[PDB]
RNA sequence: CUCGA
DNA sequence: GCATCCGTGAGTCGAGG
DNA sequence: GTTGTGGGAGCTGTCACGGATGC
């Protein structure tokens, strides 16, 4: 009973028992509708009109508005920005991807300016820039690569009060902090990194008047501050004025906040000085500790501590807002050089464009989306990565605190994050605590505060009026929770009801006593949190591990969705925007491999190309597929063709797996896993992976680089799949070690070798005297050239300084699952295979059927997620259908929930929402009744078990067996990717040690800890062998392949060229540094062999 | 600090690239190929053409180091080359 | 701490909403507390290992008489197994034969005191034992092997090169991550800081004097020996008073009039391991500090053998500081080693310090240079001419020389051998 | 005293306190502070080259100045920022606000080179990276022996390939030693069989992280597994703290005959069963084989 | 050979400083924008640091290993394994 | 920057 | 006479771009 | 050769410790 919104969308029967009372959002909004507010679309507009006041203002408008008027400081002239619009795109999504480039808008402003003694007012239409813009997906595109703005976690302006207690005897000390939307801050009056401040040397009070404070007068007070912190300058009397006059009272300096204003004046009064006098009062009456406060002219104020983590205190700036200050860093930039071109020239003669340079802005912009630490690298592993990643809060980057300041405080679940930031998805790492995902009802309002819909509730009535509350108004409600019994008519049958109040802490209250009710449960959870089913019977670690090993499932060939899910998968692959989804309604009139065109009914025709084989990020492959055929109608918003890891609109992020929970001769020992050989002969696991090769023949010191087929000495035959260009030829197979875009570099005479002088002057060859340095294949790879791309510097294609041509080799290989690889369920239960056993050998049921997957039982009791166990058992029974006895009455365990799943036919799909859905006695139910197999024979019993055969010796396993059906995804941890080895290879030339990573076909870091070890060994030879001629003696490591290669013994080690380059740095810190013999002065340090 | 993405992707075009231990030890060992075709040409015109090819001398040096007249030291370069590229012809491709 | 509501459900009936949320709390906080601890045994494992590295074994015995008493029994009218014996008394060498009151020699000095004679020895009325330690190893650099005893992972006799100064560090440092009065203890006593809640000791016996007042607590003790009186400042009341001062007196807690003798604590709490050097001797603090940090890792359930906290307890007594140079030149107030003040001999008085203080103290820039606080190390190292002999296994191994250990041992590496004649025949 | 510790340090050292003060810096060589260019024509230099650059520039401005005969007032001014960027050259941040790059990223001074994880001494003396070497994830093989361990065939390949190109050139199947490499590197069948061969009996090392004692490296003959996986014996798990949930394994080849005796004899599974900190055993059943038996 | 006997630390003078230098740099200038060549008297003057390619000066009139150790006078860059660019000290005079 | 043990 | 202000520590090994 | 008006970005949620410095 779920999924009836979307047209098209699968029958999946839910376990739930409550009404859906609020379908989700849009799960992108949170990016989406930030950005229509800094553009101002008419979408904002509209929405705005719906839940805002009269008059909006976007982003971009309220730029304009805070700067201008840009002035001349006489007053004589008047420059004003406004109107900004937009033209259309300048490239397609796709183009930009391909050609590397910007998908952007050019934005435009009305400019007018005008001269205050001549009256002349010349307008204009000034162009500001190529603005980047946000696409259908809620990402970017900036240099051909897809980017997210992650929306940061950041304190809100306002002042906040703390109480610490002292050193001296346990005494409680308040202490309060202004945080600014602009500018500097201060603390009690201590200021800008200034301690020692009086706060009465500056102007019933308890120490207010016992302020210690010797001075009268105004010019005290004024004299003080620009000797406390103008220093490297005398005492002055206008000097101090002017500085006071432009610190907080000025306008342009001290940016008052909007957010701000707000928050402090609900602090203090509904309607500067009159603030600085209530936060006077406000520490003064908080050290006494009286509940409320009463100010001059402002009253009902309560007199309390602030907590800095609550998301009442605590906003996120979304993407609109991020750019809209980098924006404003580069209008403010170039109204700098507006009015100092004011000044120079004449005027009547200045035109808008005149003085109006862009470059700052420009700058800006670029700065932002290139090296801000929100605009990151796409995780596109699969569609739920980049749902997530879109939805995603972190803490860090610039304005933020740092991820060395932030403790453990601010990484810990506070209570006011209930349905705001899911407390389950967060990384296990470094970054835990930091990193969380927008909850999946949750919205984001005006203010950057995180709001949440609750039901509102009338005399004990649960009504169907929504309202969404930020943390301060829950905070200021009882909320009731969502699985709280009620009667038709919205009414609580129970005398009093379980609540939640303002503490963070429940209650057991009258039903006359509530406010508002939770308006579904798993309320609180993420998107990729709400799709583990059973939920509720999984550790908290565990199902922290599973949301993140969700987001690592990497798409496979084929994609089927699970037999038992949540019911998330439908709404988390339509909003994740990797299918393809009918805009408008109408009738497929064509559908090929290629594109499907459906005919609306007003004669309208829409197409829509199908993503075939693209390379994602991170090498996953992202591949459409229609799933109309000619002829079928197709309602507005119905799926039309299934992304990456979709199956019929459904996440279908792994597979359906028979499991058999037991100890299988130890190749499941310790977390391994073991599989059936099915899964890779019908390629169940089988996933594609996509590689881009690059190489550019560019400008050398001694020539430029070409790319040729023609290569020094090589094989005919090696070059047999090179067009004549010297690329691979497209559909090739290449090895490892293959040739794909053959390219020579000038070399050098000095270079040239004697043999190959001597070969260069008898035959008299060319002055060529190349090297080759063509692009191979790197090791531990191989596949199907799908695809070439080539940039020439001859066409009109742009290309950086000195790059003559560029070519990339797109090249695919087919992964079957295989030892290594890395399995795991939604229950954060990960494992590698440990071995692929040959079906026969496999322990197979009564009816042959062998197992797939086998997964070691000691395993699962201490990691406390069971919830496997209960999806393993659900699982068998979707597999097979069930039919519920009906026959004098329906059963009394499947009285309550079951209403359309009393029975089910094989290979059901079903639904079991988190903290709803399926009941322990229910699923002991249906594990009663399970249907029978093509014989009539029930193969698992009413505990989930079932007699089982060792397909190696043929005698039957003595006891039962718990089998099912389990989910199980392939996670992004695949052997090809992490095998690596090394003999010899390049190293670096200021450490001479072997280069780092498998990409550079690096050496294994030999750690301190390591040699620690060694040493503890007592292996004095390996250690140094290890230190010496395999990383740093350049002759030793030399003479240690030559003495492999000719069976002699390896040679005594020399001298670490590391020691030699520390030596170095000493001597350039000024330090003479010495070796000494036994009794000698210091040791220096720095052909018979070729003539023969 | 450079890092070892960038150092690779600089050798990837530059006039040398970042030599291997392997590749080093085994520049040390001779060329049979080449080795054989020297050693079939008279040692007096083989070093000659050492002198004259393989180092760069100039002619008159090379007269002088050995002891013979300059025609007598060309007419061994160019008798020498002839056979080398002669043997080395199919061996050079 | 904790919540006044627990979770109530099993997480077989799965947890209701809120049960899962608060449980959330828990969980999160508990992996970010590993994260940290991980990092703080890590440290802590660098800095031991950076102080002890240069004590490697280098004779086969130094035949000292000096040793440890480990308590194997205690008796009750049966006997009870010393609580533990696993990591004091098993694996050592006996230092003197321990034979029973009335009866033959069960065991012979210097054996192996295994499981079998460790047996025998209760079984024979043994209550106690004396054995050889490297606290009281009589070996100038190093420890001798019988010293040391068994080697924990061969079982058998140490062999004369082992590095166990690493051995002792990683055997410490692994286990950090399982302190959950804890790893911060551990640093508080190996790096040796006044601890933070400082329970004086007796500074002599004598007869003692309580005064109480209003959370003030003064002590005063007069001695025997007539000297002048020692007063202790008040202490505020949240120190209880020690519970012994049973000298054929009251066996419960410090009441005033009791005799107290020299090395007794006053009150509850942790004692300075400084004021115990200078009041009870260096082989005292070396038992104290020993005995101090065993109790961490035993109140975990974590078998740390003792001789490997003895390896680290050495090297923070290895110095003396020199009150008045006298007829050396040793300037006064400066930390220097106990053989190189021992030779050139100078009012030397033994000094504890940390692991950090005594690591930066060595006789090898290099060494310190690389251990930390490389600038303040150069400069001082560029300022006194300073040359480092490149005997340490960390310089070696910088320079990319054998280190000094197992088989970078001289008699090791230098080792000759030929065919014998016999064998060169057939 | 503290007064005298350093006055009697210059007194005995006869280093005279002159060397306090510098009137020439030395530059360090350009291979230490190299310049490169990345994809995009724009160029990649080491903090130290601004530094350097800053000094010299601020050098010859005080020149100029000086020869121009400029107010008192600025050439105090050139001097104070030449001591302040020599200043910065030598230990960038320690005085003043540090010199900022692109990003307000303070520059790696002098000493930043010798200091900190990743400075000169921790980062590249006590610890390198080495050649012979190989990464890999591991699963547990059971039918292993507690000396043997599982390496795939082209990690091994890789590995050996000195000592495979040395057999293939022992046998005929490669004409000269360059042949020998070439036909390693193609992966030509006859390279398996003498595979087999060359490691025969030669131990390799094999370490998971982090290396808390010496347990966390321990020698094993290996034998060839098919797959791109390490299989490791069950028991040693325990040594390793390494479980299959996808950990990887570092594998190292020793070289010399002493690296390979060492490997043999002192770091050989077989003989490293008990736990060198409390002598209990550690290669011993832990939960599979426990409940077995 | 990896046998020394002691290492030994000291302040450096002036005289020991620029008795380490191959030559001084004068110029901010490091290499050519255009011909990618070191500026000559900059922080990567191969005057004084040494030769970029093995056995080639700056100019080009010497270029083999015929003479080695030859001090080209025409750019005054001597003919050796660029090797020496490791281990060249400048200096700079304040 | 994110992520794996 | 000391109270602050500063400067030093704060796990290892792996992968992309 | 410079001749009308002129204070910038940065922390900025860390902690625990030991010893010059500085009033
Ligand atoms: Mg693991
Ligand atoms: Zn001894
Ligand atoms: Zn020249």
């Amino acid at each position: 009973s779920s999924n009836n919104s979307v047209p098209g969308a699968p029958n999946r029967v839910s376990f739930a028992k409550l009404r859906e009372p609020l379908e989700v959002p849009g799960l992108l909004d949170v990016q989406t509708d930030s950005f229509e507010w800094l553009i101002g679309s008419p979408r904002w507009r509209e929405s705005a009109a719906e839940r805002g006041d009269v008059n909006p203002v976007g982003g971009l408008e309220e730029v304009l508005y805070e700067l201008s008027p840009i002035e001349d400081f006489s007053g004589s002239m008047s420059l004003s920005f406004s109107d900004p619009r937009f033209d259309d795109v300048k490239a397609p999504v796709d183009e930009c991807k391909d050609k590397d480039m910007t998908y952007a808008a050019p934005l435009f402003v009305t400019a007018e300016f005008i001269n205050n003694n001549t009256g002349e007012i010349k307008s204009q239409t000034v162009f500001m820039g190529d603005f980047p813009m946000m696409t259908e997906k809620g990402t970017f595109i900036i240099n051909g690569t897809e980017r997210v703005v992650v929306s940061q976690l950041v304190r809100s302006p306002g002042v906040y009060f703390d109480e610490t207690i002292d050193k001296s005897t346990d005494k409680t000390l308040h202490s309060v902090k202004v945080i600014p939307s602009r500018g500097a801050w201060l603390e009690f009056v201590r200021i800008d990194r200034k301690r020692r401040q009086p706060v009465t040397v500056l102007l019933f009070s308890e120490i207010m008047r016992s302020t210690k404070d010797n001075t009268v007068g105004t010019d005290e007070a004024l004299l003080d501050i620009y000797r406390k912190l103008r220093p490297g300058e005398p005492p002055t009397k206008e000097s101090a004025q002017t500085l006071l006059e432009n610190l907080f009272f000025k306008e342009k300096r001290y940016d008052l906040a909007r957010v701000g204003r707000y928050k402090v004046n609900k602090k203090l009064g509904l309607h500067t000085e009159e603030d600085v006098v209530a936060t006077i009062e406000y520490l003064v009456r908080l050290h006494e500790g009286q509940t409320t406060m009463t100010v001059p002219g402002g009253v009902e104020v309560p007199v309390e501590t602030d907590d800095i983590d609550h998301f009442g205190n605590r906003r996120l700036r979304t993407v609109g807002e991020l750019i809209q200050n980098q924006i404003r860093v580069g209008m403010s930039r170039m109204e700098r050089v507006v009015r100092e071109r004011m000044t120079t020239q004449d005027v009547e003669a200045i035109t808008p464009q005149t003085l109006i340079n862009i470059r700052p802005v420009v700058a800006a912009i670029k700065e932002f989306f290139g090296t801000s630490q929100l605009s990151q690298f796409m995780d596109q592993n699969n569609p739920l990565s980049g749902l997530t990643h879109k939805r995603r809060l972190s803490a860090l980057g610039p304005g933020g605190l740092s991820r060395e300041r932030a403790g453990l405080e601010v990484r810990d679940v506070h209570p006011s994050h209930y349905g705001r930031m899911c407390p389950i998805e967060t990384p296990e790492g470094p970054n835990i605590g930091l990193i969380g995902s927008l909850s999946v009802y949750a919205r984001v309002n005006p203010f950057g505060f995180i709001e949440t819909p609750y039901r509102k509730v009338v005399d004990g009535v649960v009504s169907d009026e929504i309202v969404y509350l930020t943390a301060d108004e829950e905070d200021r409600h009882v909320v009731a929770q969502a699985n709280s019994p009620i009667d038709a008519d919205g009414r609580f049958v129970e005398p009093r009801v379980l609540v939640r109040r303002k503490a963070g802490e429940v209650e057991y209250v009258p039903s006359s006593e509530v406010d508002y009710m939770d308006v579904s449960p798993r309320q609180m959870v993420s998107v990729a949190t709400a799709m583990i089913p059973f939920l509720e019977h999984d550790d908290a670690n565990r199902a922290l591990m599973g949301a993140n090993m969700q987001r690592q499932a990497v798409p496979l060939v084929r994609s089927e969705a699970p037999l038992v899910g949540t019911g998330m998968e439908l709404r988390a692959a339509i909003d994740a925007g990797d299918v393809v989804v009918a805009e408008e309604s109408g009738v497929i009139e064509e559908v090929s491999a290629d594109y499907i065109t459906v005919m609306h009914d007003n004669g309208t025709r829409r197409t829509y190309r199908m993503r075939k084989f693209a390379r994602s990020n991170h090498g996953t492959c992202a591949n459409q597929c229609p799933i109309v055929d000619a002829g079928d109608r197709v309602e507005a918003g119905q799926v039309i063709a299934d992304g990456p890891c979709t199956d019929d609109g459904e996440m279908a992020l792994g597979k359906n797996l028979l499991v058999a929970i037991m100890p299988w001769e130890g190749h499941n020992y310790e977390d391994a896993i073991i599989l059936s050989n099915r899964l890779v002969e019908e390629d169940v696991l089988t996933s594609i992976h996509i590689e881009e090769h690059e190489i550019d023949a560019r400008d050398t010191k001694l020539g430029a680089e070409e790319i040729t087929r023609d290569i020094p000495n090589i094989s005919d035959e090696v070059l047999a799949d090179l067009d004549e260009r010297g690329i691979v030829r497209i559909g090739a197979e290449v090895r490892d070690g293959d040739i794909l875009v053959g390219k020579v570099t000038p070399k050098g005479e000095t270079e040239l070798t004697p043999e190959e002088r001597l070969l260069r002057a008898i035959f008299g060859e060319k002055a060529r005297e190349v090297r080759d340095t063509s692009l191979k294949v790197p090791h531990g790879e191989s596949g199907k050239v799908i695809g070439i791309r080539v940039f020439s510097r001859e066409d009109e294609d742009e290309l950086p300084a000195g790059v003559n041509e560029l070519v990339r080799v797109y090249v695919a290989q087919k992964r079957k699952i295989s030892d290594g690889d890395k399995l795991a369920g939604r229950h954060g239960n990960k494992g590698v295979i440990g071995k692929i056993l040959p079906v026969e050998d496999m322990p197979f049921l009564a009816d042959g059927t062998p197992v797939d997957i086998i997964l070691n039982t000691h395993g699962v009791p201490r990691r406390m997620n069971i919830g496997q166990i209960l999806e393993t058992h659900l699982g068998w029974c979707a597999h097979s259908g069930w039919k519920v006895d009906a026959a004098k009455g329906v059963p009394d365990w499947a009285a309550r929930l079951p209403d359309e799943l009393l029975e089910a036919q094989p290979n059901a799909i079903v639904s079991t929402p988190v903290f709803d859905g399926a009941q322990e006695a229910e699923l002991q139910g249906l594990l009663s009744c399970t249907l029978p197999n093509r014989d009539g024979d029930v193969l698992v019993d009413a505990d989930g078990k079932a007699m089982l055969f060792d397909g190696r010796s043929g005698e039957p396993f003595p006891y039962p067996v718990t089998v099912g059906y389990m989910y199980i995804m392939k996670l992004h941890h695949l052997v090809d990717d992490k095998i690596h080895a090394r003999s010899t290879g390049p190293y670096s030339m200021i450490t001479q040690q072997p280069l780092g990573g498998k990409a550079q076909f690096g050496g294994q870091r030999f750690g301190e800890m390591e040699c620690w070890a060694m040493q503890a060994y007592g292996a004095a030879y390996t250690l140094q062998e290890l230190l010496t001629i395999k990383s740093d003696d350049t002759v030793g490591r030399v003479k240690v392949y030559e003495a492999i290669v000719k069976g002699e013994n390896i040679p005594e080690p020399g001298i670490p060229e590391s020691f030699k380059v520390l030596l170095k740095e000493l001597q350039s810190l000024c330090l003479n540094v010495e070796v000494l013999s036994s009794d000698g002065a210091a040791i220096e340090l720095r052909l018979e062999r070729a003539a023969a | 600090q450079i890092t070892d993405w960038q150092l690779a992707s600089n050798a990837e075009h530059s006039s040398t690239g970042l030599r291997s231990a392997e590749v080093e030890a085994l520049e040390a060992l001779p060329d049979t190929e080449i080795k054989e075709a020297l050693q079939a040409l008279p040692e007096e015109f083989r070093m000659a053409v050492y002198y004259a090819d393989v180092e760069g001398f100039p002619y008159k040096e090379i007269a002088e180091i050995m002891d013979t007249p300059i025609g007598t030291v060309m007419s061994r370069l160019h008798r020498g080359r002839r056979q080398l590229r002669g043997l080395l012809a199919d061996v050079a491709r | 701490e904790f919540i006044p509501r627990p979770v109530k459900s099993s997480f077989r009936e799965g947890l209701t909403v809120l049960e899962y949320f608060i449980n959330t709390h828990g969980a999160r906080k508990g992996l970010a507390d590993t994260a940290l601890r991980t990092a703080d045994s890590g440290y802590l494992t660098r800095r031991l290992v950076d102080v002890s590295q240069d004590v490697i074994v280098r004779e086969h015995d130094c035949q000292t008489e000096r040793g440890i008493v480990v308590e194997l029994a205690e008796r009750a009218p049966t006997l009870i197994r010393d609580p533990y014996i696993e990591t004091s008394a098993y694996a050592r060498t006996l230092g003197t034969d321990a034979v029973d009151e009335a009866g033959n020699v069960i065991v012979e000095r210097g054996q192996d005191l295994g499981d079998p004679e460790i047996d025998a020895l209760l079984a024979a009325g043994i209550t106690q034992v004396k054995v050889r330690s490297v606290l009281t190893c009589a070996t100038s650099t190093g420890v001798c092997a019988t010293c040391y005893g068994r080697s924990m992972a061969t079982g058998k006799l140490v062999d004369i090169g082992e590095a166990v100064g690493i051995v002792a560090a990683q055997s410490i440092g692994e286990p950090g991550t399982q302190l959950t009065g804890g790893l911060p203890r551990v640093q508080e006593l190996f790096e040796a800081r006044v601890p933070r809640g400082k329970a004086p000791i007796a500074d002599v016996t004598g007869r003692v004097r309580l005064e109480d007042g209003e959370r003030f607590y003064k002590i005063t003790i007069v001695p025997d020996d007539g000297g002048e009186e020692v007063v202790y400042d008040k202490i505020s009341k949240r120190q209880r008073l020690r519970v012994f001062k049973h000298e054929d007196g009251s066996e419960r807690v410090l009441s005033d009039g009791d005799h107290v003798e020299v090395g007794q604590q006053l009150m509850e709490g942790s004692a300075d391991p400084h004021e115990v050097l200078r009041v009870q001797g260096p082989r005292e603090v070396q038992i104290h500090l020993v005995r101090e940090v065993q109790e961490v890792y035993r109140a975990q359930g974590v078998s740390i053998h003792d001789k490997h906290i003895e390896v680290i307890v050495r090297q923070m007594l290895r110095r003396v500081t020199i009150i008045d140079s006298g007829s050396t030149e040793f300037l006064p107030g400066s930390l220097i080693d106990r053989a190189e003040f021992e030779a050139e001999n100078a009012a030397g008085r033994p000094v504890l310090m940390g692991i950090t203080k005594a690591s930066l103290a060595t006789d090898s820039w290099l060494s310190a240079a690389s251990f930390q606080e490389t600038t303040r190390v150069l400069t001082d190292a560029a300022i006194n001419c300073r040359s480092d002999k490149l005997n340490g296994l960390k310089e070696n191994v910088i320079i990319g020389k054998l280190i000094p250990a197992g088989t970078g041992i001289n008699r090791y590496r230098n080792i000759a051998v030929q065919p014998t004649e016999e064998a060169r025949a057939a | 005293l503290k007064r005298l510790k350093v006055v009697a340090a210059f007194q005995q050292s006869g280093n005279s306190p002159m060397g306090m003060v510098l009137d020439a810096v030395p530059v360090i060589p350009p291979e230490l502070r190299p310049m490169v260019q990345l994809d995009g024509g724009r160029f990649a230099t080491s903090d130290l080259n601004d530094l350097y650059r800053r000094v010299i520039n601020r050098n010859n401005r005080l020149k100029r100045l000086i020869d121009l005969g400029a107010p008192e007032i600025i050439v105090n001014n050139e001097k104070r920022m030449l001591q302040e960027s020599v200043d910065a050259l030598f230990d960038n941040g320690r005085r003043g606000r540090p010199v900022t790059g692109p990003g307000n990223r303070p520059l790696k001074s002098l000493s930043d080179l010798l200091k900190g994880k990743q400075g000169r001494f921790r980062q590249n003396l006590l610890g390198k990276r080495v050649d012979y070497s190989g990464r890999s994830v591991i699963v547990v093989g059971p039918q292993l022996k507690l000396h043997q361990c599982g390496l795939p065939k082209l990690m091994a390949l890789e590995l050996f390939k000195p000592f495979v190109m040395k057999r293939l050139v022992d046998l005929n199947h490669a004409q000269n030693i360059k042949s020998a490499k070439r036909m390693v590197e193609r992966q030509r069948p006859q390279v398996w069989d003498v595979l087999e061969e060359v490691i025969a009996e030669h131990p390799v090392l094999l370490n998971r992280a982090p290396t808390l004692h010496r347990l966390g490296i321990q020698a094993f003959e290996p034998m060839l597994v098919e797959g791109k996986a390490i299989q490791l014996h069950p028991l040693v798990c325990e040594a390793f703290n390494a479980d299959f949930d996808g950990d990887q394994m570092a594998v190292h080849l020793p070289l010399s005959a002493e690296a390979q005796a060492e490997a043999r004899i002192l770091m050989l599974s077989s003989n490293n069963i008990l736990s060198p900190a409390s002598g209990r055993p550690l290669a011993m059943p832990r939960l599979d084989m426990v409940t077995g038996l | 050979v990896n046998f020394f006997d002691e290492l030994r630390i000291g302040l450096a003078t002036a005289e020991d400083i620029r008795q380490w230098s191959y030559g001084e740099v004068k110029k901010p200038e490091t290499i050519n924008y255009r011909t990618l060549k070191p500026e000559k008297d900059g922080l990567f003057c191969e005057k004084i640091f040494g030769p970029t390619r093995d056995w080639e000066c700056y100019c080009g009139k010497y270029k083999r290993v015929r003479f080695k150790g030859i001090i080209c006078e025409r750019c005054g860059v001597e003919v050796t394994r660029a090797k020496v660019r490791r281990e060249r000290m400048g200096h700079i005079e304040l």
